[PDB]
RNA sequence: ACCUUUGGGUUAAGUCCGCGAAGUAGUGAGAUCCCUAGGAUACGAAAGUUAUCGACAGGUGUUAAAAACACAGGAAGGAAGGGGCAAGAACAGGUCAGUGAUGCCCUUAGAUGGUAUGGGCUGCACGCGCACUACAGUGGUCACAGCAGAAACAAAUAGAAGUAAAUGUGAUCGAGAGGGAAUGAGCACUGUAAUGUGCACAGGAACGAGGAAUUGCUAGUAAUCGUUAUCUCAUUAAGAAG
């Protein structure tokens, strides 16, 4: 019955429109469909100076990167999870599932 | 490699083998360049903060704040 | 001259005659109008406290206030 | 838990009937603001007269924060003058708020010395003060005789707090902040 | 000795003094016909009451 | 069910929730402790001030628990202060006629605005060049 | 219901010290008149009796615990609890645990007494030991 | 400094002679001429254009 | 060869308003992100999360235009606050000890190339730059409570890394009972190796608020107080970055 579906990726445009195709492949099936999940962004990130030897004002510069994910918590049964699983290919996302 | 040395107890006949721990600048090479300083070690990099920031925009890091 | 850790007869004598007519009274007083140390100004002033000759009006922390005869509070 | 009455300061004094008695300071001390503890935070700094609508006591406490050790340390500033209230309603008989008033009225200076000359030398000259800068020089001076004061003496800080500022609402020779007005209006008269 | 003379300022002109410390204001007399103008130093507001030492020592300049 | 309103209130980092509730007589409760046993007085003397420019026949009837996380001793008192000034104006206006919420109200905001709204200060960020938000650090010449 | 929050602490660790001295529940460990109560402190405690107050102490923490249903409480918990800021010549101050063997000892003797229980993750409170904290609250707030 | 610049001036000036009519002395009629008419693409600039049109339409 | 013309008001900004032998479009600013603060009618049955919304000098008052203050309501009010990005031209400014970026000169088995065991970079007459504890009582000591940014913690009988500290109450000590520098016989830990670190007992130096000079800082700022599941890191922070 149950499946959640982790979509998970460092782009934000691409987890947006893919998300929307997504929840536009759950209406049009319409089993009660819904939105998903925003999740926590995870945020990896790297403090240093910018110069490449000692000479002037010490400047430095923070660079972090952001992995941003949605999740689908959502009903089917189990041929459905079988035959829609192949929409989850071909992506820069990465895609992750569990079940019970 | 996890080099091995033979020791001797008090008796200068009995013998036993001791591991030495790998530590410090000598296997922590920068993956770029073979530098010693300035390795950027967090996140299992280990590249310098001279090769980072010319690659940075490869990898994916962004300078948003 | 250099503080004391008495208060001999004729000393305590007169700070019972000197206690009354005075208002607000402190551990310093005892200390800097006699020659009283402060671990001895405590004792004193706690034991009048008891003989109902003084009376304590505060004591938060360690900032302990005292008042003799001729005190009288505000009024509405 | 004390009382379920009307706002009195720490509970105890009553709030009412108080008169500046100087014209001229009248629009810039607030006694009017009924709070329970001198405490708040009502962002009024970032204003062009806000820091005159801060409460008398408020004003006062602040003043103690001093010294570089003690920044920030309201709370203790707070236990301190709440004991002084104790001593000064005891020690004169009346409201501990009107001898804070009067201290203010008799220990800001009414004339000072200043630069006046523009095209060449600068050459000293008396000059007037304004009724804000003269309560803003009551309170420094009230602070700084009675900070140095206690400095390496025996009495406790709260007792040394109630000398001064009796003193200073009767405009006796014997308050630091009083002698301290007297010279600087001296010194303006000689440059008159 | 406490003489004293308080006055009402009617009008505040410039900016004045080394750094622009002081203000050059006009004043009136509260209980004679004497209108100065003078030097004060502090903030000040227009309707303000001010006490002075002399009604006569004046700040010509304007 | 028994009549309630939930409310929150916030202080630098300390966030505060005030449960109020129908009683037969006034209770008030904060870390589990009365007024007369809470062991810190400025709390208590931030809470009788509010509760006398409200008049004491308006929180008749009624119990409060506060419970608090977050900040510290100053900044928690202030927000449980507007946790609990919050509650009273919430009751009268789900329970009541809006009049005496509207009259309560004029009030509050007669002697304190931030009674029923939030302060939006915060600590600003470190910046590098300088040990703190704008201090920099000491320049030399010779 | 949860008693304990209604008496004050500083009426209660005293009090409980007595009843605990006048039956001789705990024993002191050997050298207490001259040990620290941790390597943060600069002398030894001011009284003598400074054991049986943290005995007293001590069940005032499991009791609270068990009002709140936490968890149970460990040796590493009770160590952080009572720590303090140590001196460090020259250097900035800093936070140290207490140290274990007072803690240890007090334990071990309440189990033999039958007051505390071991479980695999902490220790916990018995029978006997809350009903006396009861009966001695019921005397005391009247 | 709160000078409009260039392009929002210029906007303005040109709406109020192309559709004068259509405006009036609120604040929120010119908001939604301008949100109705105009390609601009943030509200950030449409609320300075529409600001400084009232503020033109009482002179 | 060159100038586009009379230099009057405004802004952070030729940012703009007047007037003109000039007039029309662009770059730079600006606009244009990201984080922090408020906002369900959306989602969940758990009790939170996210949000195309919200502020424009808009209102009133200041009598050319352009801007402006001061009030007021408001979660936010004059570039909302804080970052980030960021013209053209320059400089014989720094780095060849970051670089399988690099021209030219030099060395190259008795090496100016590698490795190992040791020693130095840490030496000490002395002049300078930047930090840390202080010079006490608005203190020291004993106990007991109790609160962050949030959430991680075998055991330990004197003691030998960890979940705040300032702080709140009671005791105590009483004006070098402040302070912990050089040093002794020990007791443990990390390590291949103590020379490094922890612990106990001693020991107890200068310093009693600093000459000529000199450095930042306008509000949750400066200063205080701890803390780093941040960086260095076997073990070592009195350094940076939060
Ligand atoms: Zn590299």
């Amino acid at each position: 019955i149950n499946v959640e579906l982790r979509l998970l990726c460092s782009n934000k445009k691409l987890l947006s429109d893919l998300s929307n195709r997504y929840y536009n492949y759950l209406f049009q099936n319409s089993p009660t469909a819904k939105k998903p999940r925003v999740l926590q962004p995870f945020i990896c990130d790297v403090t240093t100076r910018k110069s490449p030897c000692g000479q002037g004002t010490a400047t430095w510069s923070k660079y972090k990167m952001i992995i941003h994910g949605r999740m689908f918590a959502l009903q089917m049964t189990h041929q459905m999870l079988k035959d829609s699983a192949a929409f989850l290919q071909n992506t820069d996302v990465e895609v992750r599932l569990t079940l019970k | 490699m996890n080099k091995q040395m033979i020791k001797y107890n008090a008796d200068l006949e009995t013998t036993f083998t001791v591991e030495r721990k790998d530590f410090g600048r000598t296997n922590r090479r920068c993956r770029a360049c073979f530098a010693y300083n300035g390795v950027i070690r967090k996140y299992d990099l280990m590249i310098c903060r001279r090769c980072f920031r010319e690659y940075a925009g490869d990898i994916g890091f962004k300078i948003y704040d | 001259v250099k503080r004391h850790e008495r208060v001999e007869d004729d000393i305590f004598n007169k700070i019972v005659k000197d206690v009354k007519n005075m208002r607000i009274l402190t551990r310093t007083t005892l200390s800097e109008r006699y020659n009283l140390s402060l671990n001895i100004s405590i004792k004193l002033l706690r034991f009048l406290e008891e003989n109902q000759i003084i009376k304590l009006i505060s004591s938060h922390r360690g900032s302990k206030i005292y008042a003799g005869s001729k005190y009288e509070p505000l009024k509405v | 838990t004390e009382t379920s009455g009307d706002i009195k300061l720490f509970g105890r004094y009553p709030y009412t009937d108080l008169e500046v008695k100087d014209i001229t300071l009248e629009k810039y001390i607030n006694v009017a603001s009924k709070v329970i503890l001198p405490h708040t935070s009502s962002r009024l700094n970032t204003k062009k007269f806000g820091r005159t609508k801060i409460p008398v006591v408020e004003r006062f406490v602040n003043a103690m924060m001093r010294k570089g050790r003690n920044n920030g340390k309201k709370t203790l500033a707070m236990r301190i003058v709440k004991d002084a209230f104790f001593i000064i309603e005891g020690v004169t008989g009346q409201n501990p708020i009107q001898i804070l008033v009067d201290a203010i009225c008799n220990s800001g200076p009414r004339e000072d010395s200043a630069r006046i000359g523009k095209g060449g030398v600068m050459k000293r000259s008396s000059v007037d003060v304004s009724p804000l800068r003269r309560i803003n020089i009551a309170i420094f001076l009230l602070a700084k005789g009675v900070r140095n004061s206690t400095f390496k003496d025996i009495k406790m800080l709260p007792e040394i707090i109630a000398e001064e500022l009796i003193n200073a609402a009767k405009n006796t020779q014997s308050s630091f902040a009083v002698k301290k007005k007297e010279e600087i209006e001296r010194i303006a008269k000689s440059n008159r | 000795s406490e003489e004293v003379y308080i006055g009402e300022v009617l009008q505040t002109l410039e900016k004045t003094g080394p750094g622009g410390g002081l203000t050059m204001c006009q004043v009136q007399l509260k209980d004679q016909k004497r209108t100065l103008y003078r030097a004060i130093m502090g903030p000040i507001a227009v309707g303000d009451l001010v006490a002075l030492l002399d009604c006569e020592r004046e700040h010509r300049r304007g | 069910s028994i009549a309630q309103v939930i409310t929150k209130g916030t202080r630098k980092t300390a966030i505060s929730k005030c449960v109020c509730s129908e009683s037969n007589e006034f209770q008030l409760m904060v870390d589990n402790m009365t007024l007369d046993v809470h062991h810190d007085n400025f709390l208590v003397a931030k809470i009788k001030e509010i509760m006398k420019i409200i008049g004491y026949e308006h929180l008749e009837n009624l119990k409060f628990e506060l419970t608090t996380r977050g900040g510290g001793p100053i900044s928690r008192a202030y927000a449980i202060r507007q946790a609990f000034a919050k509650a009273v104006i919430s009751y009268f206006g789900k329970y009541y006629d809006e009049q005496r919420k509207q009259d309560i109200k004029e009030q509050i905001m007669k002697f304190d605005r931030a009674a029923l709204v939030a302060d939006p200060r915060r600590v600003e960020p470190k910046k590098y060049g300088g040990p703190a938000a704008r201090a920099k650090y000491t320049k030399s010449y010779r | 219901n949860t008693e304990i929050f209604k008496v004050r602490h500083d009426t209660f660790i005293p009090a409980l010290s007595e009843y605990l001295r006048t039956n001789k529940t705990v024993v002191p460990i050997k050298n207490f008149d001259i040990i620290k109560t941790s390597r943060g402190k600069e002398t030894s405690p001011l009284d003598i009796n400074w054991y049986y107050t943290r005995a007293a102490s001590i069940i005032r923490k499991l009791l609270i615990s068990k009002a709140k249903n936490e968890k149970p409480l460990s040796i590493v918990r009770f160590s952080s609890e009572y720590g303090c800021a140590k001196d460090r010549g020259n250097r900035p101050n800093k936070h140290v645990r207490a140290s274990k063997g007072i803690i240890i000892k007090i334990l071990n003797d309440l189990q033999e007494k039958g007051w505390v229980e071991k479980k695999e993750n902490g220790w916990t409170l018995k029978k006997e030991a809350e009903e006396v904290s009861k009966q001695l609250i019921e005397k005391l707030i009247n | 400094g709160q000078i409009k610049g260039k392009s929002v001036r210029t906007a303005s000036k040109v709406i109020v002679e192309r559709y004068f009519n259509r405006l009036t002395n609120d604040f929120y009629d010119n908001r939604n001429v301008v949100i109705d008419v105009a390609e601009i693409r943030s509200k950030k600039l449409r609320n300075k254009v529409s600001g400084c049109v009232t503020k033109l339409y009482k002179r």
